[PDB]
């Protein structure tokens, strides 16, 4: 016969990469002249 | 000589003793003592000596120096005191030759005579003693000036040793000499030289420095400060700097003595003005240099504010401006607390006592200069406390609400603040005269602020008049760095805006500024890279690209811009979005080898470059500011800022550059139909925009996402969007639409602004895209009409613009072409609508008007003119031109199918190297149609490369992750197949010639027993879905085999199958809703028996006759030999194209031939004797019936994006065999590849089942599923998984990575907590078994093509995939899933799982509404 209906299986309810580690600014060398 | 000299010494001293005994006066010996120095001088030239010998002339010149003294002394001189005065003139003789002497020696000192040096050094220090001791009593400039003389030499001699490291000595020598210039009276020592008694103090200072006394050195820096008593500060900011770098020493080795001693504490009485300006000078010089100097400035700005008397007027200034600097410190640390008042509020009351304050016409600049500082600090620590307000805004809520509150009163009151700056320092800077500021360095360094501020706020040509007034101040400075860089500013805002000329000439003199640099300093490198880099921008503009190329490799060759340095960073992305210029340009602009040199930098695609771009700056973000401008995370992280003023400019820059880089990322990504990814970027821009409050971004972003929700058809959103758009922009006039119906030449907000009239143009754009999908013809055409009529306009207003600007008196040979883009996807539209409109000539005469706008821009406006290629084809189209090109029918460029060919061969070499998702398959499968089995490798080789376009793009981007992250870590593989996918991989020549030979290296990387059939559709009218199906069957050591077949003649078409398929899902959703159960069965049955329908007609009406091209090739030569002769019987019958291939193929499954099949066989292939031609198909079916038997092979379909899905493997001929789906050719390829490399262990060995994952009703929605499989599924050895509970991510990466078997059953396909880039993140090692509804399904928004979690798996490296086609009930899928697992794993080792997939498919009830269901992706698997 006629049997009790079927519920259904629908649920009913891009990444950007995450920022990298940049090296920090390189300490520049700080020249004394002669007389 | 040694002896020579020693006698020498043995005289000076003999002659010494002889004068200690003479006690009457050696007047004469003096005489004799001056011959004797006169020979000295003489051998002076030489300068050559010993060291006894040097410390021998010293005690004799002693001697010469004691008889002086004693002369002067003496009556005889004591009255002639001129002949006093000429002793001490020969006195300073004899130190004149000391100190050559000194000199020479010095310089001839090796490392060890340091020793002797040493020696050398204590004589000098009692010379210089000895001068002292004379320059006693001196009276006249004269005298002191002779003084000076006298420590000009000990400066000379003091030199030399600093060199020798005798730093002690050297420091010794001038302390005698500094002691007296620190105590000395002021005034004493006027004439002076300054820089004289610097040098004398710098040796001592540094000395004192280096040691490491700086304690020591700090107080003879007090004396330096006591020695220039009289002379203006300006000498007196050398003390100033060294001082602070004193002072940093200490900090740098966490000294706080010397931080607690400050000018107030040190001098303690000096006059109030004077010492306030140390103060001030003391101040620049912290800000001047790096680190934190928070605490120290705020210091200094505390005693400057209790120096400054409110009452007094001058003192009301002095206090303004010290309020300013307050608030520089405070805006960016955490002193409120102590001094009780807010930034805010510091600079609005500095502000007031700068407007109380009246200038006394000699001051007037630097009153300018203080107005325009402070409401440029006004603006800047209102805009920190919007963003710090907005960054806790976003954390408590942790959209589309604050984006349309932007706009407010605010905005205008804040910004008026930065004109009225700009317009401040502008009156300062354009006149002749030389401002007489204090500082024009922070002139300098606050222009560049403000030119920051307004790039940000999007206000360039404000910006480009900043960075003018900036170089004004550059030359006037005499600082060519900063005149190079502002040029360089300005050359690159000229090219973003889109004049080419002005950026040349302003390159021209950033050049010219660069020569005078020093060629060793860093600055010169970045700056001649900037250069070079704007010269190769230049070239790209101007159709140089060979030359230009050649700079670009150049410049990224060049090591140094690999440096560890904020300003090599952002170089680096401005490289980067050279890069993607370059990648974008098509292939006949570059030489083959140059276009392979440029690709081996690292970078294929321009959307890889940009994205790479995008990613340098938010790193540099992170790195700068921190990461809660980015992300809302709660307390992300607390760097502090670090405002050493390049930092203050850098933060802006960067702002503004990344979000210049989302909008060429957004736009490039939505032009090629990747909109998932365009709209992830702009609602990070949107984000970004709405927690830095800009209304302009936020408009244009928001043009940005509607456009790409008309794109995914989503009309709603479309419109919300638009709205917001509308308020924005309806905001910023006052603060069909009233924006439009303007002047052609209007000064408003919007018609002042290019920024402003491009988001007014796209709006209207977007706008009219709306109207035409809504059916509503008549009003998007004529908003079309408005961008077509307005985008000129706005160029001539830019032009206009730019000219006033820069004062030029030439035009600019080209207007800007920066709204080329807008005009020619309007104009695409236009004939696009045309089409539909044949009628109407008007669309026709806006097709060749839309060519010719783009043909007289090339390369920029390629895709555009390939779309208008396109249509100007399809227009002359209009039982087809194509069905002379066929072997097979249903039963002035030379003629108008060659000049078609033509016109599609141009616009496909103008968009294969970077091809849209949706025109390259339109252009693939019309040339593919016209071509047909003229060219028959070009045919197969179009209408494979026009499936999976989108899938394509992302796996060359997925491809540069795997490859960057293993050069971090650390390819073979992985460069393979970006070869494979890569669209730069043809070598040089005519189509299709290049193009060929690859398809014919592709074609023989065919795995044995392998058929790949791709089914497309042709459509005729973009927008729409065609009758026409292609068929290509290829297969190894075969050529390929192509065919069209024309459904749209005939009754039960392809559309009318699609419309049907549709029809059934819809009214499957409807009815999944019923209550009752009598109604509810019914009605599945009623849908079950019209799904079986539709599939018998995807077999008989669809495919008819050529459904065998689809079916394994018989091994057995009897087909061969009966198609070569029936190539040769039928020639002669009318079959154009005899093809032998065809023949074996069709003539394998003879048995299943049925007669109406030979029927439609004969009597379409050989159209004029169609009966002889049935008769011998007749016979060779006879003849081969029986003979042949079935093979062993499988079977691989690549469906568009229509044919996905319909249920092909349940057609009742493919019921019987093995038939997997993937979305290309390229794809088997890939896997043939990776099995060769082992690196898929699932594919070489088999899948074990001792290892498999089970998800079981994560939610608890589904009992009878969870009754039904959890005891079968526990009971099974070695199987692990969760049930009744949701699985926690990391869970489910080990199930995909480190599992054979993968089985889900449950809701949809598990992206609830398998998302498509967590399964794309990692390497899938398991066989998905994904039980959901339309686990297996692709979503096809708008003409996009489908998207779904399976390309995800597949790019993953799934081996096979097992999803639903369509939305399933749960019973029944749970049958069939029962079915399926019992008979693969009962069946033993070396099961496929593909026989048992097809076996299972008779389990459910409903055979075809659910059995059918199921599909698979990818390659046939079998247990081990
Ligand atoms: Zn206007």
């Amino acid at each position: 016969e006629f049997e009790n209906p079927e519920v259904p299986r629908e649920d009913q309810q891009p990444i950007i990469e995450e920022p990298s580690r940049l090296q920090e600014s390189v300490m520049e060398a700080s020249a004394m002249p002669p007389p | 000589g040694p002896q020579a000299v020693a006698k020498l010494l043995i005289k000076a001293s003999a002659v010494l003793s002889k004068s200690m005994e003479a006690p009457s006066p050696p007047l004469r010996a003096l005489y004799e003592s001056c011959q004797f120095f006169l020979s000295g001088l003489e051998r002076g030239t030489k300068r050559r000596y010993r060291l006894d010998a040097i410390l021998s002339l010293f005690a004799f010149l002693g001697g010469y120096c004691s008889l002086l003294q004693q002369l002067r002394d003496d009556g005889v001189y004591g009255g002639s005191s001129k002949q006093q005065q000429s002793f001490l003139q020969m006195y300073f003789q004899g130190l004149h030759l000391y100190t050559v002497v000194v000199y020479d020696f010095a310089q001839g000192c090796q490392i060890v005579d340091l020793a002797d040096l040493t020696q050398l050094v204590d004589s000098c220090k009692s010379t210089v003693v000895w001068m002292l001791e004379a320059l006693e009593g001196l009276s006249g400039q004269e005298l002191t000036d002779h003084m000076g003389m006298t420590a000009s030499y000990t400066s000379n001699l003091a030199y030399s040793f600093y060199s020798h490291k005798l730093y002690a000595e050297a420091c010794a020598i001038s302390e005698p000499l500094c002691q007296h210039l620190g105590l000395v009276k002021p005034g004493t020592y006027p004439e002076v030289p300054p820089e004289k008694l610097h040098r004398c103090f710098r040796l001592q200072v540094e000395s004192l420095k280096k040691l490491g006394k700086q304690a020591q050195g700090c107080k003879m820096v007090i004396l330096w400060l006591a020695a220039l008593q009289p002379c203006s500060p300006e000498h007196m900011a050398e003390p100033v700097t060294f001082w602070v770098r004193v002072k940093m020493d200490a900090a740098r080795a966490g000294d706080k003595e010397l931080q607690l001693k400050t000018l107030r504490d040190s001098l303690s009485g000096w006059d109030p003005e004077t010492l306030a300006l140390l103060l001030r000078e003391e101040l620049q010089a912290y800000k001047a240099v790096r680190a934190d100097t928070g605490q120290e400035r705020f210091n200094i700005i505390c005693d400057l504010l209790e120096l400054s008397p409110e009452e007094t007027p001058a003192g009301a200034w002095a206090r303004a401006t010290h309020l300013v600097e307050l608030a520089q410190v405070l805006c960016y640390h955490d002193f409120t607390q102590q001094t009780n008042c807010s930034a805010l509020d510091a600079i609005r009351e500095a502000l007031q006592l700068l407007d109380s304050v009246r200038p006394e016409a000699q001051a007037r600049d630097q009153l300018l200069d203080d107005k325009a500082q402070a409401l440029l600090w006004l603006y800047i620590c209102t805009l920190e406390a919007k963003m710090q307000e907005g960054i806790e805004r976003d954390r408590r809520a942790q959209f589309l609400y604050s984006n349309i509150a932007f706009n407010l009163a605010a905005d205008a009151a804040q910004s008026k603040c930065l004109d009225q700056a700009l317009a401040l320092w502008k009156e300062l800077l354009t006149k002749g005269q030389a401002p007489a500021v204090r500082c024009l360095q922070q002139t300098a360094a606050s222009l560049q602020i403000l030119a920051a501020l307004y790039q940000l706020v999007a206000k360039p040509m404000q910006a480009l008049e900043v960075l003018l007034l900036l170089r004004i101040v550059s030359e006037r400075l005499k600082d060519h760095s900063k005149a190079a860089g502002s040029s360089c500013h300005i050359t690159q805002l000229l090219l973003t805006l889109g004049c080419p000329s002005y950026a040349q000439l302003h390159l021209e003199e950033a050049a010219s500024s660069l020569k005078h640099l020093d060629q060793t300093t860093d600055t010169y490198l970045l700056l001649s890279l900037t250069c070079d880099l704007l010269r190769s921008q230049l070239y790209w503009t101007h159709q140089k690209v060979t030359k230009g190329v050649s700079l670009l490799l150049s410049v990224l060759r060049d090591p140094a811009l690999q440096k560890s340095s904020k300003a090599w960073y952002l170089l680096r992305v401005q490289v980067l979005q050279l890069v993607a210029a370059y990648l974008s340009l098509p292939s006949n602009n570059l030489s083959h080898s140059l276009w392979e040199q440029l690709c081996a930098q690292g970078w294929q695609t321009p959307e890889i470059a940009l994205i790479d771009s995008h990613k340098l700056l938010r790193s540099i973000i992170l790195l700068l500011m921190g990461s809660d401008i980015l992300s809302t995370q709660k307390a992300a992280v607390e760097t502090s800022f670090l405002d050493y003023g390049e930092n203050l400019v850098q933060k802006w820059q960067v702002l503004s550059e990344v979000l210049s880089c989302s909008e060429k990322l957004v736009c490039h990504l939505g032009r090629l139909g990747s909109v998932s990814e365009a709209k992830a970027f702009c609602l990070e821009a949107l984000k970004l925009t709405t927690k830095l409050q800009i209304p302009r971004q936020c408009a244009l972003f928001l043009v940005l996402k509607g456009e790409l929700e008309l794109a995914r058809n989503d009309i709603d959103l479309c419109q919300s969007d638009l709205q917001q758009v509308l308020f924005l922009l309806e905001s910023c006039t006052e603060f069909i639409p009233n924006f439009l119906s303007h002047s052609p030449t209007c000064d408003c907000s919007l018609c002042a602004s290019p920024v402003l009239t491009a988001v007014c143009l796209r709006w209207v754009l977007v706008t009219a895209g709306v109207r035409l999908a809504m059916g509503h013809q008549a009003q998007g055409l004529d908003l079309l009409q408005v961008v077509l009529k307005g985008c000129p306009e706005a160029a001539e207003r830019l032009t206009q613009a730019l000219q006033a600007s820069l004062n030029h008196k030439t035009p600019p040979s080209l207007v800007p072409s920066l709204l080329d883009e807008i005009l020619a996807q309007a104009y695409t539209l236009l004939a696009l609508e045309g089409l539909n409109q044949p009628s109407n000539e008007s669309l026709q005469k806006v097709l060749q008007s839309g060519l010719k706008f783009v043909a007289a821009r090339i390369p920029h406006l390629e895709p555009w003119r390939a779309s208008l290629l396109l249509i100007w084809a399809l227009t002359k189209l209009g039982t087809q031109l194509f069905a002379s090109s066929w072997g097979w029918q249903p039963p002035t460029g030379l003629s108008t199918l060659d000049s078609i060919c033509d016109s599609l061969s141009v616009a496909f070499r103008g968009i294969s190297h970077c091809p849209p998702s949706g025109l390259y398959a339109h252009l693939c499968r019309f040339l593919a149609l016209c071509l047909g089995h003229r060219d028959p490798y070009a045919t197969a080789f179009l209408v494979t490369e026009s499936v999976s376009i989108t899938c394509r793009h992302q796996l060359l981007t997925h491809l540069h992750r795997q490859l960057s992250k293993a050069q971090k870590h650390r390819d073979v593989p992985l460069a393979r197949i970006q070869r494979l996918f890569s669209f730069r991989a043809l070598e040089s020549g005519h189509f299709p010639q290049p193009e060929k030979e690859s398809f014919q290296e592709r074609l023989a990387l065919i795995p044995s027993g392998v058929t790949v059939c791709v089914l497309a559709l042709a459509t005729l009218q973009p927008g729409t879905v065609g009758n026409t199906l292609l068929l290509t069957r290829l297969e190894k050591d075969s050529p390929p085999v192509s065919v069209q077949i024309p459904t749209g003649q005939n009754k039960l078409h392809l559309r009318s199958v699609l419309n049907e398929f549709d029809a059934i899902q819809k009214a499957q959703k409807e009815n999944s809703s019923c209550t009752d159960k009598r109604e509810w069965w019914t009605g599945r049955l009623a849908l079950d028996h019209r799904m079986e329908v539709l599939i018998a007609s995807l077999e008989k009406s669809v495919l008819g006759c050529w459904k065998g091209l689809l079916l394994p090739s018989s091994e057995e030569p009897g087909p061969a030999q009966e198609a070569s002769r029936l190539q040769e019987l039928l020639q002669d019958c009318g079959w154009k194209y005899p093809d032998r291939t065809l023949l074996k193929i069709m003539l394998s499954g003879a048995g299943a031939l049925t007669p109406q099949d030979i029927q439609a066989l004969a009597y379409g292939l050989c159209p004029t004797q169609p009966e002889r031609a049935q008769e011998l198909l007749n016979e060779a079916v006879g003849r081969l019936q029986g003979l042949t038997v079935p093979s062993n092979s499988h079977l691989v379909l690549v469906l568009d994006k229509d044919l996905q899905k319909l249920p092909w493997e349940s057609m009742p001929s493919l019921q019987a065999l093995p038939v997997t789906r993937l979305p290309s050719f390229r794809f088997l390829l890939s896997y043939s590849i990776i099995k060769e490399y082992g690196a898929s262990p699932v594919l070489s060995q088999g899948v074990d089942p001792r290892s498999t994952f089970y998800v079981l009703n994560p939610h608890n929605n589904l009992s009878s599923t969870e009754e039904q499989f959890r005891a079968n599924f526990s009971s099974e050895a070695g199987w692990r998984g969760v049930v009744g509970e949701v699985p926690r991510p990391e869970q489910v990466q080990e199930a995909l990575t480190k599992h054979d078997l993968y089985i889900y059953a449950g809701h949809g396909a598990g992206a609830r907590f398998l998302d498509g880039q967590a399964v794309l993140r990692l390497s899938c090692r398991a066989v998905a078994l994904l039980f959901g509804s339309s686990s297996a399904a692709l979503a096809v928004h708008g003409n996009l093509e489908g998207a779904g979690i399976v390309l995800k798996y597949i790019m993953a490296g799934c081996p096979l995939f097992l999803g639903n086609l369509w939305d399933v009930t749960d019973r029944d899928i749970d049958r069939y899933t029962e079915a399926l697992l019992q008979g693969w794993l009962g069946a033993g080792p070396g099961a496929p799982l593909l026989y048992y997939v097809n076996q299972a498919r008779q389990a459910p009830r409903l055979k075809y509404l659910i059995g059918a269901a199921p599909i698979a992706y990818g390659l046939p698997v079998s247990l081990r």
